RNA sequence: GCGCACCACCGGCCCGUCUCGCCCGCCGCGCCGGGGAGGUGGAGCACGAGCGCACGUGUUAGGACCCGAAAGAUGGUGAACU
RNA sequence: GGUAUAGGGGCGAAAGACUAAUCGAACCAUCUAGUAGCUGGUUCCCUCCGAAGUUUCCCUCAGGAUAGCUGGCGCUCUCGCACACGCAGUUUUAUCCGGUAAAGCGAAUGAUUAGAGGUCUUGGGGCCGAAACGAUCUCAACCUAUUCUCAAACUUUAAAUGGGUAAGAAGCCCGGCUCGCUGGCGUGAGCCGGGCGUGGAAUGGAGUGCCUAGUGGGCCACUUUUGGUAAGCAGAACUGGCG
RNA sequence: UGCCAGGUGGGGAGUUUGACUGGGGCGGUACACCUGUCAAACGGUAACGCAGGUGUCCUAAGGCGAGCUCAGGGAGGACAGAAACCUCCCGUGGAGCAGAAGGGCAAAAGCUCGCUUGAUCUUGAUUUUCAGUACGAAUACAGACCGUGAAAGCGGGGCCUCACGAUCCUUCUGACCUUUUGGGUUUUAAGCAGGAGGUGUCAGAAAAGUUACCACAGGGAUAACUGGCUUGUGGCGGCCAAGCGUUCAUAGCGACGUCGCUUUUUGAUCCUUCGAUGUCGGCUCUUCCUAUCAUUGUGAAGCAGAAUUCACCAAGCGUUGGAUU
RNA sequence: GUCUACGGCCAUACCACCCUGAACGCGCCCGAUCUCGUCUGAUCUCGGAAGCUAAGCAGGGUCGGGCCUGGUUAGUACUUGGAUGGGAGACCGCCUGGGAAUACCGGGUGCUGUAGGCUU
């Protein structure tokens, strides 16, 4: 007889990949190695990202890579990315990139090509960089989801400013006893 | 009843909507007659336009 | 089941002490509470004006907010599940400076001075606190005398 | 059909047992509650401390010079 | 309660404490011709009875008292509502009571 | 040292409203239009993430997991018993 | 035997009687699979986690919503990869809070027993007196020093148990800027630059976000305790169990 | 006659006839609030628990500034005495502060004066119940107009703990406010913001009875039996001994007190039973208990005999026939 | 040693009676034209310095009361945690820790900040 609580044992962080798909298989199996190997734990970063769900690495736009390669150091650094990278249409100047992601749309790809940049793939990155040096690891806006408004304190209490889940946004829908202070009251 | 923040939401089934059910099994059958009438149509009248005036 | 009422149950706590009660001393209107000063909350019964509720006499808590004669003090609160870090605002005859933080600054500044000093000797001072320990076993000098018999006392009837 | 009116038997168990929480204290508290006047004036303070900052630059220049100096005449 | 005829407070138009004539407010009518009382018009033609509720469970014993206060400045006029505790006894310019003296 | 994502805070911007104010323009100089500073209200901006399909769970409208009334309404049949 | 009266209708020397074995509203079909917060039932295995009968609101009390208890899905980080941040139904060292147990009423309020000294004060019966504070006691409410017994809605005192904080990097020590705030000079707050790291004991890896079923009749026991003569009675607090 | 309008209209139709509750009804509100206790020295904590109170009142009983000290007691002064007014002293508040109670208050927060309406207009933040949602109440601020005082300051109602109300609708107040739809002007109307008209079942339905002619879904969550815990009450038995007994407490009794037993009385509880356990009596029949009426064997006398009662082993055998109900 | 003005802690500072006060100072005290307010220059306000410690005030004394601080009461009352401890119960003892309050008996009877005087 020992007194210990069961309930917190069993981790709940993913294993493997939910899809099915086998490019994302071999991928993981490839970085398991290496992994698993070398010591690098940028490795072990880009495993546990390849791991995760469709939400959970968001797409990373076009402006917020260049912006965020625009920093002073890294310069001459490859991107990696294990989301998607799409373009973004309201930016002008593209400057020459070199970068790694699981997809690259159509519009982006042409984009990165015509400045001179270079694309690879993670099974590149492994050839070119098995250890990840001299790369820059980003990644999307977790919080970019429009389900994120509507989470966090309940619509209706005082200083609280979640959109309320409403089937039309409209004068006579909302905005009455309970948000008006001529009707009742107001939070 | 409402359960932690659903959709206040109004379905229009209070009638009898199960007796008027309109199925579209018909779909692929009615396309088949409109061309085949179009078709003919356009044969009854040799050189005119088959789209019309 | 009881009344909402907001003094209910304060017939004792919101009392003056015996033969303490008249004018306020004029001292404590006159001792300032910086930001962050640790404080003690203890209600006064002569002012009613910024009274604070029976919930938070004896309890301690921060100031972050002052005005012209009284101090917003962020204290904890437990309530029934949690603990709630709420602010209130008390008027200042019924706050007074905590001196639970004293000893830990007059503590701080003594290990400063012992950092300080005693490192060009290069001996390392004990700085951190330590328990009781063992007593340090001594002789014990019974000069002479014997020591005393205690035997019971047998028992009589008083009452 | 009487009942039960109150009780507060069970509650410490379950209050207990999702390891009650001391609220969680965070660097850089919210400005909330307190006296307008003051924030005005710490917000006008805020406002104009881009002004004067080549004064400020100096001086940490001329700092940095004596500091190391110092440095140097110590070793 | 007994409130004076004159008060001199602040004037939302004038912008500064001016003097005020003291009123009591009183309800007006219905003016037959709002579009709540359309409605119900409309709702209780025809047959069905009533259509809307008739409160029967008075409770209260008075109602809040409320004071037309008015502007005397001139070219101002402004008028403005002001509400006191409930009362059953209400008078304007009530005997001043004379503090100190016999009572008979 | 450059510092992803994210969190907390301080600033900035957009719309409504309140207070104090100084100026700008004209096709028509007016009960014209525009701008500022300081608080506040918004389901906002602050270099994006949705759309479509499929699967699961939960809440509903429907007969609604299955069986169960005392009732109500519409239209017809009975004085071969009494 | 023929004929007439048909269902909110008929008929009734009146029983709510009869109206095809049904009548305080007949039979047949349909609306209709009417509604039920109310009974009953609800179909294979193994593995893992695992409850509540509690707060608030509801014409709410055999029911719901809402917090609480539960599960699932994750995510952000640290590391027995010689190299640890942070948190605790714990204790220790400091520093605040209380008015219960106890005790007191020779201290306040209230209750209350009896003797000594008081025309303190006045008054009733009385006795020696026309009367007399002239002698003697007595009963009245009071006093002067004592004395017996009490208070959940009394208290000068006053625990054990208990409840907040502090035991450092989000801390200290300097230099300089900003302020439509406050000020004689000053404050006070906010911005930048620089220097100093095991801050009591022992144990834990933590933080954070979404959905979410069931529950919302409880009961018993040590201890404290309310009503009742008492109850395997009714009702509370802490903890532990059955459920 | 046809169509409108007003009255009448249980002849007829639809519907309603709250909740808590030691079963329900009746009785009360413990249904919305406040004070002390319960309540076990943070806070919070139940009962149809205890003692009470509220739906008001105040142009001053609100806000400032000044001046005094109250209740009570003693000593005195023409009428004048226990209480009329004046003087002196003692006086920690034993008075007063509107109310119920608690806390608090002495050159006040009480009394008397002088001036006023901060009981004014407007953004936010926080506290009480709390889900940490409203309403009410309150707390520190800020922006204008003020009041008062020499000034410091104080005041946006009452010294504090309570005295009150959502949606919809109506009514009043305000802007040189918006719309009033093809455009323009004018009435009207609809909006924006702030008050009021009210829901006492007080987070807020518009609501009378009876059914023994009754029905349905349930409930032993809930009553009328027995049976269970308890014994207040009923019944029965002891302990001490003031007295009755002509004398003498105990032959026979026994007050004032106190300790017990039984469930053959009525009570309290709702534990089993509401998909049903056939009730009050009487008749018939069996068995069991002793707290013994009689018989057997004995102890005691206010036992001379007879008779009588007290007590012991003791339930073997007996404890009847009728008038009334 | 001490006083005055403004104070801090608010009886070790209060209350009752008695004794002593050199100098400055604090007051008593002398009057009501001006300032001011009363039934009364009683209070307040103003104008002064002929007398005084008479009083306030300061210091000291009471086998003083009170107040503050100790011993006793007492390891008593009470109390956290424990037992298949006792007892019919009422209650009590023990183990492990904490630990009171009356009566009674001792000690003490204001310290101190700023500025300005006197004893030169
Ligand atoms: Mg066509
Ligand atoms: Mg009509
Ligand atoms: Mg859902
Ligand atoms: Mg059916
Ligand atoms: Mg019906
Ligand atoms: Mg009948
Ligand atoms: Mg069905
Ligand atoms: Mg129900
Ligand atoms: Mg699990
Ligand atoms: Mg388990
Ligand atoms: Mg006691
Ligand atoms: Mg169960
Ligand atoms: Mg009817
Ligand atoms: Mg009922
Ligand atoms: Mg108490
Ligand atoms: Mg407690
Ligand atoms: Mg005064
Ligand atoms: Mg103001
Ligand atoms: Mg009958
Ligand atoms: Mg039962
Ligand atoms: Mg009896
Ligand atoms: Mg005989
Ligand atoms: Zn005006």
């Amino acid at each position: 007889g020992v007194d210990i609580r069961h309930n917190k044992d069993r981790k709940v962080r993913r294993k493997e990949p939910k899809s099915q798909d086998i490019y994302l298989r071999l991928l993981v199996k490839l970085y398991r190695f290496l992994a698993r190997r070398t010591n690098s734990t940028f490795n072990q970063v880009v495993l546990k990202r390849l791991f995760m769900s469709r939400t959970n690495r968001p797409p990373l736009s076009l402006s917020r890579m260049i912006r965020k390669m625009k920093l002073p150091g890294r310069e001459g650094k490859t991107a990696v990315v294990v989301g998607t990278i799409t373009d973004d249409v309201r930016v002008q100047e593209v400057p020459k990139l070199k970068v790694c992601a699981l997809r690259v749309s159509s519009r982006a790809r042409s984009r990165i090509l015509k400045a001179g940049g270079k694309i690879l793939t993670f099974d590149q990155l492994a050839l070119d960089s098995p250890k990840g040096c001299g790369t820059v690891l980003l990644s999307g806006p977790r919080k970019g989801r429009e389900v994120y408004r509507h989470f966090g304190k309940a619509p209706g209490t005082p200083h609280s400013h979640t959109k309320p889940y409403v089937r039309s946004k409209g004068r006579k829908f909302e905005r009455a006893r309970g948000r008006r202070a001529s009707r009742g009251y107001k939070n | 009843a409402p359960s932690r923040n659903g959709m206040i939401l109004k379905p229009h089934f209070h009638k009898d909507w199960q007796r008027r059910v309109a199925t579209w099994f018909n779909q692929p059958a009615r396309k088949i007659r409109r061309r085949k009438a179009r078709q003919a149509r356009a044969r009854r009248i040799a050189p005119r336009p088959a789209s019309g005036p | 089941t009881n009344t909402k009422g907001k003094r209910r149950g304060t017939r004792y706590m919101f009392s003056r002490p015996f033969r303490k009660h008249g004018v306020v001393p004029l001292a404590t209107y006159m001792r300032i509470y910086k930001k962050g000063d640790i404080v003690d909350i203890k209600g006064m019964g002569t002012v009613q004006k910024g009274m604070p509720h029976k919930c938070y006499h004896g309890k301690t808590g921060r100031v972050y907010n002052v005005t012209q004669h009284a101090v917003g003090i962020v204290v904890n609160k437990q309530v029934k599940g949690k603990i709630l870090a709420k602010r209130i605002n008390v008027r200042i005859e019924h706050i007074k400076h905590s001196k639970s933080r004293d000893s830990f600054l007059k503590r701080v500044k003594e290990n400063d001075q012992k950092k300080k000093e005693a490192k060009e000797k290069g001996t390392w001072v004990q700085l951190k606190r330590q328990p009781a320990p063992p007593r340090e076993a001594h002789f014990v000098r019974t000069n002479g005398k014997e020591p005393e018999l205690l035997e019971p006392i047998p028992y009589e009837f008083m009452a | 059909a009487k009942s039960k009116n109150h009780t507060t038997h069970n509650q410490s168990r379950k209050w207990h047992r999702n390891g009650i929480k001391k609220p969680r204290s965070q660097r850089y508290e919210s400005l909330k509650g307190v006296d307008p006047k003051f924030l005005r004036n710490m917000r006008f303070a805020k406002k104009h401390n881009k002004k004067g900052l080549k004064k400020m630059q100096a001086n940490n220049a001329k700092a940095m010079a004596a500091r190391a100096e110092a440095i140097k005449a110590l070793v | 309660v007994n409130v004076p005829k004159t008060r001199r407070t602040f004037c939302k138009k004038c912008g500064k404490h001016q003097p005020h004539k003291v009123t009591q407010y009183k309800k007006g009518k219905d003016s037959l011709y709002a579009q709540g009382k359309r409605r119900y018009d409309r709702k209780q033609s025809g047959y069905g009875g009533q259509t809307k509720p008739i409160f029967r469970k008075k409770a209260k014993t008075t109602k809040k008292i409320v004071l037309r206060l008015e502007c005397v400045e001139p070219n101002c006029r402004s008028k403005r509502m002001l509400a006191i505790k409930r009362c059953k006894h209400f008078e304007l310019g009530g005997d001043k009571k004379r503090k100190g003296q016999v009572i008979q």
